[PDB]
């Protein structure tokens, strides 16, 4: 038997320029070129990109985010690429201290450069939030992914600017850094007394859940390529043999069913539901829980 | 306790999800129906969904759903048992009259079109500069069926413009006919496409397209259904 | 219970075993053998747990967990009473597991479709065996596998994962994280880009794959494409659990020290591992 992991056969056009709609085009680049690797597995046209004004924020601001960490490993690098190289996840950027407090005025080398690196932050995901909202207006189309983008800011935004807020500190947010945002991961449950004892800890696993749902999906509609099931909007306008036999596949097995539309409303739904209840089990540590252990003690 | 409301307030806005969730899998297939087909009684707790209608592109209607489910077509089958839950044995030829694993949709008499209002799959010597860019190129080599013997040759590659990727193989057979095989049911070996699927003296009650230049939804769903259905129904006949 | 288009697939045959003897429905349920067979250890199953209340203590759910037998029996048999009810329930599970598995695939042949779904399923039952089984047997122990407790198998992970240290820095560890953590985030996209399509603007019409792929070129100048997104998403959640089976099946036997200190080779790595500066000397 055949299975549909990777294509036997490739075909390429010319370069497709895409739906127009109400699209700008001036900010559509030269296409890229057409990588044979891709097209085993999926397409193989890259490009063209679209760039607005946002687009150009965001991108400036996430290398300025980026260079900003960059050179602070530098200069705790002695400037020497062999001390870069080899200590690499290692340097760290931290908040400030917490004699600091809120005050968005501290030294550099104590601090001062965190708040440098957070403002790029914090506007590069946001004019990227706003960039995907955009995307989808100028071609007529629901905003589903920026209300889905939003969940996984939610989770970011609790982690490093709502929680440090409320706990009257920027030291309670999140180093920039390889091994140290793991031991901050760590801690945090260990100060907070076992997050396993936090219930939205434990719903948020059990959503992470979408390894469950998308392994499903992707081999459900594999397993019926070869009736076009890939081509997922004609099935929903105009249900064919390849949405029926996905359907009942699912009812023969384990009982309720699934329509074509239906499978995506459980999908987008557990993602967005994975950094939805992250956010808030972070957002009442310490504000209002001090101990998940205690707290569950009380059984609620 | 502030942590306890937030987490009582959870539970409830997640039933209302699944909930929500389990309704809109309703548009398709329900209201369930008993062997016969007439309504069933326990059609389970859950009541359907508000209609909720489509607007097809390109001027093509509309489609409201949950709407009037039926077959539209004949159904070539027959109770085994007394009682219900069990299975229908063939009346004809499964091949033939499409049930089972042959089973097909009857989808609209027209070809999907995409976003500028083109046909979506055009054989390749009519599409606009396109080629094999990368493995074997199926062109000219023969079609062999699961008995071993060969079927016919393949003649053309039968592409999707807008996702440039292959999905059927014109197969001319002795006759001159071309059919076309579902690209994810054929083997392109170094010498030889192999279909696992049907044996040779079946490529000809594959369903013939109407016009030459253009494959239907309703045609693509009988081709897909044959050659899919002739895994169960070449059984005296696949060693390989 | 029949969908409005489902009396034209509930034709005869197809079942590995036993022919058209268990060829029939339930309801919404097919049954096959392996209907029976997983009915068979589950059942049984259930019946264990419930057992071990009569000598464990209350009925409480919350409170239940089978706990495997203690390290001094080794891989050898163990009294019903401490350890020896773990041992069979592992089987019912392992035996309605596998027979769910291959149910699946009776039910993949008598629709005509590829056997992807029953092979996923797989990958998770590996990890399920490499914890219960492929794990000990490999050190020695029963007592070193998981209990079958609601909040005591989470106990059994901050015990094993704290025994080397933090367990963020076991390397595979680290990879299954990023799988699963991908995933989800193609999960996110991938349920959002059908939807927005299927349900553009109000008043508009249902855009096409077109607007699909247009749309991830406006905003990251690529597009995997329909048929991608889903090879993609078997990949992901696949790899998500293959190395979080080899994370663990590593982990105690070839490496049992701190997962931390396993690091310090690319630190002590000669061409660097003296000149002053940095973190690490
Ligand atoms: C905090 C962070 C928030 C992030 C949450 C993201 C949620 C994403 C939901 C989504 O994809 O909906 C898109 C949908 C946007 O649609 P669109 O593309 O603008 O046009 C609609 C189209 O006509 C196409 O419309 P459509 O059919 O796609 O959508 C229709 C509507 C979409 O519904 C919505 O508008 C979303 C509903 C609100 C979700 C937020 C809940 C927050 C959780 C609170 C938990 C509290 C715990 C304490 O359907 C629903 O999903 C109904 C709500 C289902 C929940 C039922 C709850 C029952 C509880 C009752 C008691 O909803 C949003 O506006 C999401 C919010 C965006 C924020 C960014
Ligand atoms: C490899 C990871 C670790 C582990 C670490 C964690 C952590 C960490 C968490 C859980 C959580 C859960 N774990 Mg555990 N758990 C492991 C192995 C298992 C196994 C198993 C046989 O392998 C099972 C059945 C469970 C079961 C469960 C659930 C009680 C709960 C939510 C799961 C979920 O959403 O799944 C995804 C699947 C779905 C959403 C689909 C629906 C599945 C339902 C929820 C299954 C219920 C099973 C029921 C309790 C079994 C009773 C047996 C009877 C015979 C029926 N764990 C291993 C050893 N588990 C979470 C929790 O809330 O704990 C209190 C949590 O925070
Ligand atoms: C020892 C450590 C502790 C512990 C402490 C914590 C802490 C602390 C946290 C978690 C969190 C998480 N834990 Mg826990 N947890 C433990 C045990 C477990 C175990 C287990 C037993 O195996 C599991 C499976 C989990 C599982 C999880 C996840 C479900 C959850 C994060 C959701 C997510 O998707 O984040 C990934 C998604 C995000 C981080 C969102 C990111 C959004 C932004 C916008 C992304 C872009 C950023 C930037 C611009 C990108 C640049 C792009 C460039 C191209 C590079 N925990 C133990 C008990 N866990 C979090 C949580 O929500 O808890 C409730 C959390 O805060
Ligand atoms: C979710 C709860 C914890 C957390 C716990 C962990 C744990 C535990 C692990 C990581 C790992 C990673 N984390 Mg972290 N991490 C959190 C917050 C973040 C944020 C953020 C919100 O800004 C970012 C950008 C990162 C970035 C990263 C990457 C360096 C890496 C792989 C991510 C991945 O698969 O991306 C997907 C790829 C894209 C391009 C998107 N973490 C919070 C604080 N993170 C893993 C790793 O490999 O570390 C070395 C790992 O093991
Ligand atoms: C303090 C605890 C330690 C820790 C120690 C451990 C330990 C200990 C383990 C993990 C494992 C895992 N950890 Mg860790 N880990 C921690 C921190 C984290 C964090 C985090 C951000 O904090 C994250 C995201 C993770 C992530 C993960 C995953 C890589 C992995 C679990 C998923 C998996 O594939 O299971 C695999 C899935 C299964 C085994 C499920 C099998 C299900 C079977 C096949 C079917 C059951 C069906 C059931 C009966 C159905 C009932 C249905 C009925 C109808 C009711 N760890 C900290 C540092 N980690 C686990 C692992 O490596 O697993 C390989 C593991 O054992
Ligand atoms: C359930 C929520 C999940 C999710 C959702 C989500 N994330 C998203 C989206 C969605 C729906 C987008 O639309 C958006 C996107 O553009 O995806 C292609 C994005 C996105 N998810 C991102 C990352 C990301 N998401 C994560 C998590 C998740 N996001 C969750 C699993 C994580 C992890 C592992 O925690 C990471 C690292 C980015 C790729 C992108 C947002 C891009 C952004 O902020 O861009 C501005 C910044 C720059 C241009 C800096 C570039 C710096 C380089 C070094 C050069
Ligand atoms: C690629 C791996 C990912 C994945 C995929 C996946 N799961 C799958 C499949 C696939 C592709 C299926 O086709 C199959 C299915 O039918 O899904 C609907 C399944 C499935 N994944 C399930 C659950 C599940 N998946 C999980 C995870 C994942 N599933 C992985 C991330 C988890 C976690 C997080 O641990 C769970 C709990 C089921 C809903 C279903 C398989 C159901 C099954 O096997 O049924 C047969 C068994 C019974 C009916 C009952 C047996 C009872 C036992 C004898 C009781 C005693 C033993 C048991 C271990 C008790 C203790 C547990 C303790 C924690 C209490
Ligand atoms: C070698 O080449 C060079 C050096 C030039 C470039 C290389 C750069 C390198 C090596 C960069 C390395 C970067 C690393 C290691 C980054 C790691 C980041 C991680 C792991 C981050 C983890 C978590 C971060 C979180 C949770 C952040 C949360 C914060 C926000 C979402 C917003 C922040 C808010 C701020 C700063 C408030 C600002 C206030 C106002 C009023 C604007
Ligand atoms: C991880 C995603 C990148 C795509 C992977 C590309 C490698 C696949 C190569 C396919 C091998 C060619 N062939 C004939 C075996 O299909
Ligand atoms: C042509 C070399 C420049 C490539 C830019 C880096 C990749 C960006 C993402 C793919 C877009 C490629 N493109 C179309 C901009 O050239
Ligand atoms: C979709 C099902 C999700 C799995 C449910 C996980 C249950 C854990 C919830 C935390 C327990 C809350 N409470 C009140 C019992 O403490
Ligand atoms: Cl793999
Ligand atoms: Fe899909």
């Amino acid at each position: 038997e055949y299975q549909n992991i990777f294509s036997q056969v490739q075909v390429r056009g010319p370069a497709d320029l895409g739906m127009t709609e109400d699209v700008n085009l001036a900010n559509r680049s030269g296409v890229g070129p057409f990588s044979t690797l891709l097209g085993w597995f999926g397409n193989a046209q890259l490009g063209p990109i679209y760039l607005g004004s946002l687009g150009v924020l965001s991108l400036f601001s996430g290398l300025m985010w980026f260079f900003t960490i960059g050179i602070w490993f530098w200069y705790q690098a002695g400037w020497n690429p062999a001390v870069f190289l080899r200590d690499l996840f290692f340097f760290s950027l931290e908040p400030p201290a917490p004699e600091y407090g809120l005050s968005f005025a501290a030294p550099l080398k104590e601090g001062g450069l965190w708040l440098i690196a957070s403002f790029f932050m914090f506007v590069a995901v946001w004019s990227w939030w706003g960039r995907t909202y955009l995307r989808a207006q100028a071609l007529g189309m629901g905003k589903h992914t920026a209300w889905a983008f939003l969940s996984a800011i939610w989770l970011w935004m609790v982690l490093g600017f709502i929680r440090p807020i409320l706990m009257g500190s920027w030291s309670e947010a999140v180093p920039y850094g390889i091994f140290s945002h793991l031991d901050w991961t760590n801690n945090f449950s260990l100060v907070h007394g076992n997050l396993f004892y936090n219930p939205f800890h434990g719903l948020s696993i059990a959503f992470l859940g979408s390894a469950l749902l998308f392994a499903m999906h992707g081999a459900t509609i594999l397993a019926v390529s070869r009736f076009g099931g890939e081509r997922e909007l004609e099935q929903i306008a105009d249900r064919g043999t390849a949405a029926e036999r996905a359907a009942l596949f699912v009812r023969w097995t384990m009982g309720f069913n699934a329509t074509m539309e239906g499978i995506h409303r459980w999908a987008i739904w557990m993602a967005v539901l994975v950094t939805l209840t992250g956010g808030i089990g972070i957002l009442l540590s310490g504000t209002v829980v001090d101990n998940w252990y205690v707290w569950g003690q009380n059984h609620g | 306790d502030l942590a306890s409301l937030a987490i009582y307030s959870f539970w409830i806005f997640l039933a209302g999800l699944i909930y929500y969730l389990q309704t809109e899998n309703m548009r398709e297939g329900y209201p369930l129906e008993n062997e016969d087909g007439t309504p069933a009684a326990n059609q389970g707790p859950f009541p359907l969904p508000k209609p909720k209608t489509f607007i097809l592109p390109h001027g093509r209607g509309t489609l409201t759903v949950p709407g009037p489910e039926s077959e539209d077509r004949p159904i070539a089958l027959a109770r085994t048992a007394v009682s219900e839950g069990f299975p229908h044995a063939p009346t004809g030829d499964p091949m033939k009259d499409g049930v089972g694993p042959a089973s097909w949709v009857a989808r609209r008499d027209l070809p999907e079109l995409d976003g500028h209002g083109h046909n979506k799959i055009k054989p390749m010597k009519a599409a606009a500069g396109f080629h094999v860019s990368a493995g074997k190129n199926p062109i000219g080599l023969p079609v062999r069926g699961c008995d071993l013997e060969i079927a016919g040759k393949v003649v053309d590659i039968w592409v999707d413009i807008p996702e440039q990727m292959a999905r059927f193989l014109e197969v001319e057979l002795k006759d001159g006919s071309t059919r076309l095989l579902p690209m994810q049911m054929v083997k392109v070996q170094s010498n030889r496409v192999h279909v696992n699927a049907l044996s040779s003296d079946l490529f000809a009650g594959i369903p013939t397209i109407k016009s030459p230049t253009e494959v239907t939804l309703l045609e693509e769903d009988k081709i897909c259904g044959y050659v899919a259905g002739g895994l169960m129904y070449a059984a005296p006949k696949r060693k390989s | 219970a029949l969908l409005s288009f489902e009396r034209k697939y509930r034709v005869p045959g197809g079942t590995l075993v036993g022919g058209n003897l268990f060829d029939f429905w339930v309801g919404p349920f097919y049954v096959g053998f392996f209907g029976v067979a997983t009915f068979f250890f589950a059942a049984l199953g259930i019946i264990l747990i419930a057992w071990s209340a009569v000598l464990q203590g209350t009925w409480n759910p919350q409170l239940i967990s089978v706990y495997p037998p203690a390290l001094e029996y080794g891989l050898g048999g163990a009294p019903l009473a401490k350890g020896g009810l773990w041992q069979i329930i592992t089987i019912c599970a392992t035996g309605a597991f596998v027979s769910w598995a291959l149910r699946e695939v009776e039910i993949c042949r008598k629709l005509g479709i590829g056997y992807h779904i029953p092979f996923a399923f797989a990958f998770a039952i590996l990890a399920y065996l490499t914890l219960v089984l492929f794990r000990p047997v490999m050190m020695g122990a029963w007592g070193y596998a998981f209990p079958y407790g609601i909040w005591t198998h989470l106990d059994w992970v901050s015990n094993t994962g704290y025994t080397y240290g933090n367990f963020h820095y076991n390397p595979a560890h680290m990879i299954a994280i990023s799988f699963f953590f991908t995933n989800a985030l193609a999960l996110a996209l991938h349920g959002a880009l059908v939807l927005s399509a299927a349900n553009p603007e109000k008043g508009k019409e249902m855009r096409t794959p077109d607007h699909e792929d247009t749309f991830f070129r406006d905003l990251v100048g690529y597009s995997i494409g329909t048929l991608g997104i889903h090879r993609l998403g078997l990949l992901l959640s696949l790899s998500a659990v293959f190395f979080s089976a080899l994370c663990m099946i590593i982990t105690g036997t070839i490496w049992f020290d701190q997962w931390v200190d396993w690091w310090q080779w690319w630190v002590k790595l000669p061409w660097w591992a003296n000149i002053p500066g940095g973190i690490n000397g």
